[PDB]
């Protein structure tokens, strides 16, 4: 199986700005190359066939080189249409293979979030269950860090995190973590936190409440 | 009007078999191959196979293969992959596409979602979320399961700081997700905020206000 | 008017001993335009050195880069001596192989 | 980032075997022209030296020009104590479709003059702008002749020099004992282009600030720079620093 080794898998970049992502493959696959686009909830979309061809409709911006192994897709002034994933693909031999895709991201300035705690609901009270929920509200960039405090015990492994994608006006993201503990666990404790480490804050916003 | 039109979402147990369907219309199905491609969760593509209608032939990935059928119907203009010994692995997004000899796919379809588990269908529970200058509100969409569900707000009259989280997997084998909304604080008073989830698999809507 | 030297003292590429690269002095900042600058090895003047042209940055203070090819040994010491209308003595600037 | 620039420099009292007078030329961050008094001829400066011509000797009748009135200059001051007279003459890219042009002039280190396009004539608010302004203005030809190249030669050319070099830094973080209970953790980015670059530091994951910042040009055409925080002992191996340069994919993170 010819190999496609794509990179780099994700970069951040600015409007207007020359983006540069390369495939090699493990075999001469001969110019038998296709370039995809793909926005999320969509299928792959062709924008260059054989190395170099632009599809109808592909604007000049995008061009695609190489020979042998090495090849490249060069978007030469980025516009915002373009932030998507692309993916390369050899169609020389079979099985055909795809690369691993790069993500192309929004850069944009480093944003602190703005945090919420949400208590369980007492409709929810009654089903045996707690989820008690902190939201971390248009930040940037996307790594963060979320610790879960009972009364004050760290909890570590009862709590699962969830991400948007890129804002449509803001580039940022937004993050849920929800905190799962059974009624009685909940019951039997004070005070819920949770505590937000982002490189964009100088110390940790802690947001709490206790029951009652 | 050239397309291909993918057969509905589909829910099936270990062990079990799949047939997805994909319709040509707007071109002469007999004078192009098929491809298949699978894309399961946040992970990239892969070729399963194609086939070429006048000849017969399929050309298959070997990591399939044991248990990937590929077949086409001259008389409804219908290709088909079956897909044998169903396991949770297979659960994905399978494409088909219209391939040549000489080209890449430029037509695909959009896809038909394969889940592969044993939970049942279920309808979600909708709790409210609710607790400066700028408040925020939410739903939190707890215990279905087929996925997906689409949650508006005001009927979709309120789309401004919505945020709506890709759904995550929890270890009872059923989704959850939340869906929240940050507001001016003033607003609170007298306006009324209500998520509207839509959970089309188990046949059930919820309008939740949230206070 | 008068502003004192601000002197910058590093390699071009991370320093290992026996590897060929360059040495620079970055004067930067000063004024009047007025300024000498030496590169020294182990204590005393190197010879083999050239400079850029002296320009100036948008706040209208000069500056200046000397610089050399040379080859970082174990012992050898290298500094920078400037001497500008604003220095009571002219300032040394060691080279730290850390920075 | 697409500029063509040139510095120009007047002193009143050259050290012995100095110019009183010398220009340098810049198209983006790279110099390409250099003259002074002494020589008395616009010089190619790196890759231009290698050429076929008529550019160089007009370039060399300006500047003889501006030689004879910037030290003309002088003498409308009357003062004792040196004078620097520096000009900064060119024109932008601008976001438009446009020239931005730049004609500013500094005497003793801060600016005082400038040539006002719409009316076509120096001017300024200290009596040495409006003494040097006039004594300039007395020369026909030469609001003309600086009117042409910053609306019309300039912007020509910047166009015209149409028909994007990266290079990543090589990073190191090291730390060095500082006072008593105390070390300094300096980032450091070795020969990069082009020259936007940024560090930062944290700690624990959060804004350490920015350090104290330092950079300078490499004989290349590279350039480095460096940053330095002072952090408490013991403590060093709770930081890292972040550099953001358009030779990266993504923001780089650099460890002990």
């Amino acid at each position: 199986d010819i190999q496609m080794t794509q990179s780099p898998s994700s970069l951040s970049a600015s409007v207007g700005d020359r983006v540069t992502i390369t495939c090699k493959a493990s075999d001469h696959i001969n110019n038998w190359l296709a370039w995809y686009q793909q926005k999320p909830g969509q299928a792959p979309r062709l924008l260059i066939s054989g190395a170099t061809s632009l599809e109808t409709g592909v604007p000049s911006r995008f061009s695609g080189s190489g020979t042998g192994k090495d090849y490249t897709l060069t978007i030469s002034s980025l516009q915002p249409e373009d932030f998507a994933t692309y993916y390369c693909q050899q169609y020389w031999s079979t099985p055909y293979t795809f690369g691993g895709g790069t993500k192309v991201e929004i850069k944009r300035t480093v944003a602190a979030p703005s945090v919420f705690i949400f208590p369980p609901s007492d409709e929810q009270l009654k089903s045996g269950t707690a989820s008690v929920v902190c939201l971390l509200n248009n930040f940037y960039p996307r790594e963060a860090k979320v610790q879960w405090k009972v009364d004050n015990a760290l909890q570590s492994g009862n709590s699962q995190e969830s991400v948007t994608e890129q804002d449509s006006k803001d580039s940022t993201y937004s993050l849920s973590s929800t905190l799962t503990l059974s009624k009685a666990d909940y019951e039997k404790h004070k005070v819920y936190a949770c505590e937000v480490t982002h490189q964009g804050l100088s110390s940790p916003v802690t947001k709490s409440f206790n029951r009652g | 009007q050239v397309q291909l039109v993918q057969s509905g979402a589909e829910l099936k147990k270990p062990g079990a078999s799949v047939k997805l369907s994909c319709k040509a219309s707007g071109y002469t199905f007999t004078s192009y191959g098929i491809s298949w491609v699978k894309q399961a969760t946040g992970q990239g593509l892969e070729w399963i196979g194609e086939i070429y209608p006048r000849s017969g032939n399929t050309y298959y990935n070997e990591k399939f293969k044991g248990r990937a059928t590929l077949t086409a119907d001259k008389s409804t203009s219908t290709a088909y992959m079956e897909l044998r010994s169903l396991r949770s692995e297979d659960s994905a997004v399978y494409f088909c596409a219209r391939s040549t000899t000489v080209r890449p796919p430029g037509i695909w379809g959009t896809g038909t979602t394969v889940t592969v588990s044993s939970a049942s269908t279920k309808g979600p529970s909708v709790f409210p979320l609710a607790p400066e200058s700028t408040a925020a509100l939410g739903c939190l969409v707890k215990d279905y399961f087929p996925e997906p569900v689409t949650v508006s707000w005001n009927s979709g009259a309120l789309t401004s700081g919505v945020h709506t989280f890709p759904a995550v997997l929890q270890s009872s084998g059923l989704y959850s997700l939340s869906s929240v909304v940050t507001v001016p604080s003033s607003s609170l008073g007298t306006k009324t905020y209500t998520c509207n989830v839509d959970h089309k698999p188990s046949n059930t809507k919820v309008d939740k206000r949230v206070e | 008017i008068q502003r004192t030297p601000k002197i910058q003292v590093y390699s071009r590429h991370p320093a290992e001993n026996g590897k060929s690269n360059f040495l620079n002095c970055y004067v930067s900042g000063f004024h009047p335009s007025d300024i000498e600058v030496d590169l020294l090895k182990n204590g005393e003047r190197i010879e083999k050195v050239e400079h850029s042209d002296l320009s100036f940055s948008k706040d209208w203070s000069f500056y200046l880069l000397y610089y050399t090819e040379f080859t970082p040994t174990e012992k050898d010491e290298y500094a920078c001596r400037v001497n500008h209308v604003t220095l009571s003595q002219p300032k040394i600037v060691k080279w730290d192989r850390d920075m | 980032h697409l500029s063509l620039l040139y510095h120009l420099t007047a002193v009143s009292s050259p050290a012995p075997g100095t110019p009183a007078f010398w220009v340098s030329g810049w198209l983006g961050p790279q110099q390409y022209l250099s003259y002074n008094s002494l020589r008395g001829e616009a010089e190619p400066c790196g890759a231009w030296v290698w050429e076929n011509s008529w550019y160089w000797e007009k370039e060399t009748t300006d500047l003889r020009i501006k030689e004879k009135l910037f030290l003309e200059a002088f003498k409308a001051l009357g003062g004792k104590g040196p004078y620097t007279l520096q000009g900064l003459l060119g024109c932008e890219l601008g976001p438009d479709a446009t020239s931005v042009p730049t004609a500013k002039f500094a005497l003793n280190g801060e600016e005082f003059m400038n040539f006002d396009l719409k009316q076509g004539t120096w001017g300024g608010d200290w009596p040495e702008a409006l003494a040097i302004s006039q004594r300039w203005q007395q020369q026909d030809k030469a609001a003309n002749k600086e009117l042409t190249f910053l609306l019309f030669s300039c912007p020509h050319r910047l166009r015209e020099h149409l028909e994007e070099w990266k290079e990543p830094p090589s990073m190191r973080l090291k730390a060095r004992p500082s006072s008593p209970g105390f070390s300094v953790l300096t980032c450091s980015a070795f020969s990069f282009y082009p020259p936007e670059l940024q560090l930062r530091f944290l700690r624990n994951g959060l804004a350490a600030g920015t350090g104290q910042g330092d950079f300078g040009p490499n004989s290349d055409g590279s350039f480095h720079a460096s940053s330095s925080l002072t952090v408490k002992s013991g403590d060093e191996h709770h930081y890292c620093c972040i550099v953001q340069h358009a030779g990266l994919a993504q923001p780089l993170r650099v460890e002990l």
